[PDB]
């Protein structure tokens, strides 16, 4: 006994202080106290079953025992939700002596589970007669420093959550403590030590349960630390999935794009609180809010309810944000019109925005103005668009967007216009901007005599800033594939030309195997090579990709028609002119 | 994008999460017995033993 | 100025040109990359 009992001090030699207590019962089974220090290390190896069993020897004897053998009898009653068991146990232990503690303090856990129904002999009779028996019990003062900061007694939460602290010494007991003096700063704001808290908290004994994680995540919102509070919520989800675990890796919503690890767990949450209401407010915010890459109908339907949720618990209107962003969603639908009227009164509810600076619902009003003016571009009231183009520029000269929307819309009329220098001008504004400097040389395309000199106009962006860029790239394959069917092939040259605009395929092949323009291209090229039917696969696959490339139409019936394949190809000519952008184009029907 | 309030603070409560947890009773690691084969200087054994109702049905199992 | 940071955090972008070029489904390129070769067996 004397070195079995030495062992459960250390934590250690537990089998074998188990082995010398059975030692016991080979040489002495004549008192059960020798095979009850075997129950007790069963029970802490989580085996309430082999403590129970020798358990039920303590009680058929019940050698001299005021320390209440029916103790860990109830306890081992708490375990496995025995609970009625547990009561009597205690009852009894208490019929035996009263003075003891963990009776009381067994049933005060006992009924912690309804505190609205019988809060007061919870609070008094189970915790405050604890704490009369012993001031120094860590349970009863982590129970009363609980029930205080319910009971919104923030002060003597704090006189005794410290030595609810040092006079334990096991892990959990002060996880809890530092747990409890972590909520008690947290709600007093003192939140950069009640965040040390949360740390010990969860350093102390982890696998006990996961408030303290929660504690941390959300700390790690206070001082920006929110990367841990990612990692610490996700084993929130690994304890158990709640309503209240969505939004906070909703709204700590590190899915910004191409995200996945982030966004499906953001998709999940989401409809996982979508069916729910726990007053759902912005549910529907963040619902749309990664849905804009996704299904834009999800985002209608979204600020749909949305714009309800915001009128029944007051009558508020709804902020322009989101009345421009429905508006936006609109434009690249059929909805046009109510598109327009959205933006209309987005702008207005920016005025009734009447003193938000800090919002700044004047450059909301300006991207919603560039909004609408892309908008009257769809109506081809280019007149308008001007107007609100020239009143953005004229007030904010520094945006670029509407600098080259401008010049695109003079592009429509033509190169040499104002177009091709508001483009130029956008470079002098900002030379670091790769779309208005990809669209200087997208204006050489229309010049294809200017061919090889747009090596050194798709050069000057070829700082490794602005690499990769896959737009530009391709644009040095096609404008390296119109150099070809000419004369000079057999001179070797148009090999050459042949072989590397494949190098730049390849490129663009291994740093991206889903472009499909990239696979345009190299099926092009070896067509040029003479191998139509080993280009028909390749324009197949971009096709079941997206039909919607005008180019891959044309390139299949040119194969088409070299198998002579005419009633197969001028039906997708045809199909490729149910676009609505010339009635006769002319290489096509060439 | 929506402006959103940094929700470092809990008013909901977290209680309908925390009061759900039972929480457990390691006061002492042998479960809150002193285990001594020296202190039991009596014994019920004796005549006459002792058993209360209530302790019969603690000596079960379960049984109900 | 403010202005340009004002506005250009607060808006998003989820239509950009890049993503336009490769394909919303998956299409890779080792199939694309065998035949690649393969032209190159008859080379």
């Amino acid at each position: 006994l004397g070195r079995a009992c030495f062992c459960l001090l250390e934590g250690d030699k537990m089998d074998q202080a188990d082995a010398q207590f059975h030692f016991v019962l080979n040489q002495s089974p004549n008192n059960i106290p020798a095979l009850l220090g075997k129950a007790c290390i069963s029970f802490n190896k989580k085996d309430y079953r082999g403590a129970l069993a020798y358990y039920k020897k303590a009680l058929r004897t019940n050698p001299g025992c005021p320390a209440e053998v029916r103790l860990g009898m109830g306890h081992c009653f708490v375990k496995l939700n025995k609970l009625e068991k547990a009561r009597l146990a205690f009852s009894r232990a208490l019929e035996l002596n009263s003075k003891c503690v963990g009776a009381l303090v067994g049933l005060a856990v006992l009924e912690l589970n309804n505190k609205e129904a019988d809060s007061i002999k919870n609070g008094v009779q189970l915790l405050s007669r604890a704490y009369t028996i012993d001031p120094s019990n860590p349970m009863v003062l982590n129970h009363l420093a609980n029930h205080f900061f319910f009971k919104k007694d923030y002060s003597k939460v704090q006189h005794l959550a410290l030595h609810a602290f040092h006079n334990t010494e096991v892990e959990a007991m002060q996880a809890e403590s530092c747990y409890q003096l972590a909520r008690s700063f947290h709600v007093q704001e003192d939140y950069d030590q009640a965040f040390q808290y949360y740390y010990q908290a969860t350093q102390f004994a982890s696998s006990s349960f996961v408030l303290p994680f929660f504690g941390l995540g959300q700390m790690y919102i206070y001082r920006g630390d929110k990367e841990n509070a990612s990692q610490c919520f996700e084993k929130v989800l690994k304890a158990y999935p709640n309503n209240y675990e969505t939004m906070k890796i909703l709204g700590s919503l590190y899915a910004a794009s191409e995200d996945q690890e982030k966004r499906d767990i953001a998709k999940g949450h989401l409809k996982k609180v979508t069916e729910q209401y726990p007053d759902d407010v912005e549910a529907w915010i963040e619902l749309a809010q990664i849905l804009e890459q996704t299904d834009i109908q999800g985002a209608l339907s979204a600020y749909g309810t949305a714009t309800r949720i915001l009128q029944e618990k007051v009558q508020a209107d709804v902020p322009p944000e989101i009345l421009n962003n429905v508006g936006a969603l609109h434009f690249r639908l059929g909805n046009l019109g109510e598109a327009k009227k959205y933006f209309l009164a987005s702008l207005d509810r920016a005025k009734a925005e009447a003193e938000h600076d800090e919002h700044y619902y004047n450059a909301i009003s300006v991207t919603t103005s560039y909004n609408l003016a892309r908008l009257y571009e769809a109506m081809c009231e280019f007149h308008e668009a001007e107007k609100l183009y020239k009143n953005i520029l004229r007030e904010h000269p520094n945006y670029v967007d509407c600098y080259l929307r401008l010049g695109a819309m003079a592009r429509d009329k033509g190169n040499f216009y104002e177009a091709s220098d508001w483009f130029k001008e956008a470079l002098q504004i900002n030379q670091d901007h790769p779309d208005a400097w990809s669209l200087i040389g997208n204006l050489h395309l229309a010049k294809q005599e200017w061919g090889p000199g747009q090596k050194k106009f798709e050069r000057i962006l070829k700082q490794p800033s602005t690499q990769s860029d896959t737009y530009s790239m391709l644009a040095l394959g096609n404008v390296w594939l119109q150099t070809l069917h000419q004369p000079t092939r057999d001179r070797e040259k148009e090999k050459r030309h042949q072989d590397r605009a494949l190098a730049i395929y390849k490129q663009v092949l291994r740093n991206d195997a889903k472009n499909l323009y990239a696979a345009n291209g190299i099926g092009a090229v070896l067509a040029h090579k003479g191998y139509f039917r080993e280009a028909r696969d390749v324009f197949a696959q971009v096709r079941e990709a997206t039909a919607d490339i005008s180019d891959v139409w044309l390139n299949l019936a040119h194969i088409y028609v070299e198998q002579k394949q005419y009633i197969s190809a001028v039906q997708m000519y045809e199909n490729c002119l149910r676009k609505f952008y010339k009635h006769q184009n002319t290489e096509v029907v060439l | 994008t929506y402006p959103f309030d940094q929700n470092r603070f809990v008013q909901y409560k977290a209680t309908s999460l925390e009061k759900q947890h039972k929480h457990d009773l390691l006061t002492e690691p042998d479960l809150g017995v002193t285990i001594d084969l020296i202190n039991p200087d009596t014994y019920r054994i004796d005549p006459n033993v002792l058993l209360d109702p209530a302790d019969e049905k603690l000596l079960e199992e379960e049984i109900q | 100025v403010d202005v340009t940071r004002d506005i250009v955090s607060r808006e998003r972008v989820w239509r950009t040109r890049t993503t336009i070029l490769q394909s919303t489904g998956k299409n890779f390129s080792k199939n694309i990359f065998a035949i690649l070769q393969s032209v190159k067996a008859r080379e």
